[PDB]
């Protein structure tokens, strides 16, 4: 479940999450997400997935 | 504490008869006084507590060359209250005499009323202002209710006369009275008589009958006011605890209203907080700004929402205000009333102080001194003059007036530092 | 927050200040010019700073503690202080 | 985003009542508005989400002098919409001028839906070109959405009026109608009356109760056009970005649809394909040549397959098309909706600009100018009469129908450099 909904949660609803990118603020977006070059990523690892799961994966 | 509740003028009566009626209905009381069958909250503030547990409302009705109050007298609801507080022109200052003459009985009614509450918070005031009758002698009894008690809070609630023209004489009498309700009063609750006639006539269809329809509105605004003290929850549920948020200063007190459905006979509270920051919602009408926000919520709430409803209306910056200082929102919550069918139980309310008002005020300021211009609509009353045989009070509330404005657009400015 | 110290030992201070304001306004109905406006002063400027120095240290991690910042923070007041 | 739904004359509000009803059925919504026991999937563009989790159509039904509208209201499914959207001479003139002293409450209907909706994307009309009462007033409506909404989107559905003749005026409607959608329409989406009577006489064996069956027809397209919307993936999931690929050009907006099973009640992908690309599964009637193909699959695929029948089928060059650019065929996947019994699971949908319809369009502009040249067959209708007493806005209708035929013979031609 965890590992479907990750690569659901980046790479519907993304879309509207760029599209206020598009036209500053990191805690704006979170806020209009709940309901071109660079950018910083953050999504917290549970543990008993962390044990299969990898940090790296997440730059991959 | 325990409030007492004064009522004059004929808009005044009436709401003051559909506010007891709406809170004798609202409680588990009969209108004999009887404690209903079905009958946990508080009735201890304007309700004294007899004989037969029957809650008799705390009211002193002020009239003089009644007419309403003989359709007040033949109704199954006159025998709620009146334990005998009922004591028997339309100019200012004939009012101002008349009162005078008579202050000593009614002094010594209130004096009574005052014995027999065993605690005392506060005078709240059934007011019209330039309803003929009720002013002056509402400026009157004011005056000499702030001289008497110096140790008691004063609310009014009033409406502000404007129907878009009538009488040539009626600012005059409404400036007067101003300058009486700026000084002699701790707390003012404004209303609007257009702005309200015209939410009536968009959310129905009717043009004449606004009276009954209004009364409906104010009694509904007043006791949402009142809930949580009238339910008892455990935020400010004192007078005094409430009114020291919402006055910022003591030349500013006056209290903008709103009510979140404007008809109500499932939304979340996100949408009804976006729906009162819209001004369809308020009921009183350079950019204008808030100095501080109330908003009390009583409905089906689930406490996390509200947090995370802050957060994103908060974000989102429909708060169109820019204070000079750290002024913000303030939230709070109140119970859902029993016994009352209510569809979309949630249900809010706003007090916000804005300075949008003063231009409303500066209608009446251009109004009074282009009469007051041209001289022909003084029309010469003789209780205005050897009330005044110079007419300077007019000046004199002239003057506290302009000095009210400029203390309004010095609050405007970003700092306060500077007066005006 | 009384298991953080340092905040802990600033909001003493918050509630400090304002007792002796209240003890000192009470006094003269007229106004302070026999130093009771020389400690005001003083109070203000120590009162902005501390307010401005735990609000910083503040921003535990829980909803509602994270939204009573952001109500002095409309306007960043204490963050522009 | 959010889209809202107009619909009027009598088969367009046939077609609004099929397609919601198969939209209830198609979604877990009982139809009193109730969701169902067993409901995911997105109800947030058409259905308002209520009070009990009620899914009330975003629609507005527009009517005058109401036949059908009296069968709408005795129906189990005159609960799951109506929130009283609805509101109650078959020339194109004649619609106007009632639509003309009845704009203000029925845009007044619509800022009231704007203002209920929180996000808005389009309006999407349900109309029937000629229809009497629908032609002028539908016309007349699309003018004034354009005016007033100049950030939405405007979608047409409606039918051309061709059954072999019947009514000698309708020509002169049809046209002006036409001039009012390629000015005051952003994308059309065109259909034949006589090419789906055809296909209803051939797959089954009625002549008469063709309505019946042609309702199912444009419903299933509909729905299928929207599918990937309501049934949400992520490929062209609004429909600006899926708008955006079928125009090539403002002059040329008119969509040819299609529908792979004309009975579906398990061949591969690759079959289907081939199926499409014949014309007896199109729906819509030198050589004409599609400028922009698209196509969507809603079934059970295999991903590869449609790589390896992109292949084939481009090698098999069974695209009849020659562009004067690079303009290709472009796939796109949708979901298979559950609850709903399918045989042959595998369901397709096109859309594709294809210059043949020029010549439909061109039918009309010879009978017009046939019946024009006789001149007995205006017939002198007093509503044409007092709105264009020179009747020059026909002649003005046929300027811009012939710039249209002009710019499509100009789209023909291997360069699009040259215009028409």
């Amino acid at each position: 479940e965890y590992l479907q909904a990750m690569r659901n949660f980046f790479l519907d609803t993304m879309y509207d999450f760029y599209t206020s990118i598009f036209d500053q603020n990191v805690s704006f977006l979170n806020v209009q997400l709940q309901e071109l070059d660079g950018l910083t990523l953050s999504y917290k690892v549970p543990w008993p997935v962390d044990i299969v799961i990898s940090l790296e994966c997440q730059k991959i | 504490r325990e409030i007492i509740t004064l009522q004059l003028g004929q808009c005044g009566n009436q709401i003051g008869f559909e506010f007891w009626k709406q809170l004798c209905a609202e409680h588990g009381i009969s209108p004999e006084g009887i404690v209903e069958e079905f009958a946990t909250d508080r009735k201890d503030v304007f309700f004294y507590q007899a004989d037969d547990e029957h809650y008799i409302p705390r009211a002193v009705l002020l009239d003089l060359e009644p007419r309403v109050i003989h359709s007040i007298l033949n109704s199954p609801y006159a025998k709620l209250y009146n334990p005998e507080n009922i004591y028997l022109g339309n100019n200012w200052a004939s009012g101002f005499s008349q009162g005078e003459k008579i202050h000593e009985d009614i002094f010594d009614i209130i004096d009574r009323e005052a014995d027999g509450s065993d605690s005392l918070e506060g005078f709240v005031l059934c007011h019209s202002i330039a309803g003929g009758t009720g002013s002056g002698l509402g400026s009157y009894l004011l005056e000499r209710l702030n001289d008497r008690y110096p140790k008691k809070l004063v609310q009014t609630y009033s409406v502000f006369p404007n129907q878009d023209e009538d009488v040539v004489v009626q600012p005059y009498n409404s400036l007067l009275t101003l300058k009486r309700l700026t000084q002699n009063a701790d707390c003012v609750v404004v209303l609007d008589n257009t702005a309200l006639n015209r939410i009536a006539t968009d959310r129905l269809h009717i043009q004449n009958p606004s009276f009954s329809q209004i009364n409906q509105l104010v009694s509904t605004i007043m006791s949402a006011s009142t809930t949580t003290l009238r339910y008892p929850g455990y935020m400010n549920n004192d007078l005094i605890g409430l009114i020291a948020s919402l006055i910022p200063t003591p030349r500013l007190h006056f209290l903008m209203t709103g009510y979140t459905p404007l008809t109500t006979d499932k939304t979340t509270v996100l949408d009804v907080m976006r729906r009162l920051l819209q001004p369809k919602n308020v009921m009183v009408s350079t950019n204008h700004c808030y100095i501080a926000i109330l908003n009390i919520i009583q409905g089906e709430v689930d406490p996390t929402q509200v947090h995370k409803s802050l957060q994103r209306i908060r974000e989102r910056k429909l708060a169109n205000f820019i204070p000079w200082g750290p002024a913000s929102i303030q939230v709070a919550l109140s119970r859902k009333s029993p016994y009352l069918p209510s569809a979309h139980r949630v249900s809010g309310l706003m007090m916000a102080n804005h300075t949008s008002i003063s231009s409303l005020f500066e209608r009446t300021c251009r109004q009074y001194d282009k009469l007051r211009k041209r001289e022909a609509f003084l029309e010469q009353f003789r209780k205005e003059d050897m009330f005044k045989d110079n007419f300077d009070e007019m000046d004199t509330s002239r003057e506290i007036v302009q000095q009210l404005i400029d203390e309004y657009h010095a609050a405007t400015r970003p700092d306060y530092i500077s007066w005006g | 927050f009384i298991l953080l110290k340092p905040v802990f030992h600033c909001l003493n201070e918050i509630l400090d200040l304002c007792h002796s304001f209240c003890s000192l306004v009470s006094q003269n109905l007229g106004p302070l010019d026999e130093r009771g406006a020389a400690q005001l002063s003083i109070l203000v400027k120590g009162f902005s700073r501390q307010s401005s120095l735990l609000f910083k240290i503040l921003s535990h991690q829980i909803n509602s503690d994270l939204a009573q910042l952001l109500l002095r923070l409309d306007y960043n007041k204490y963050y522009t202080q």
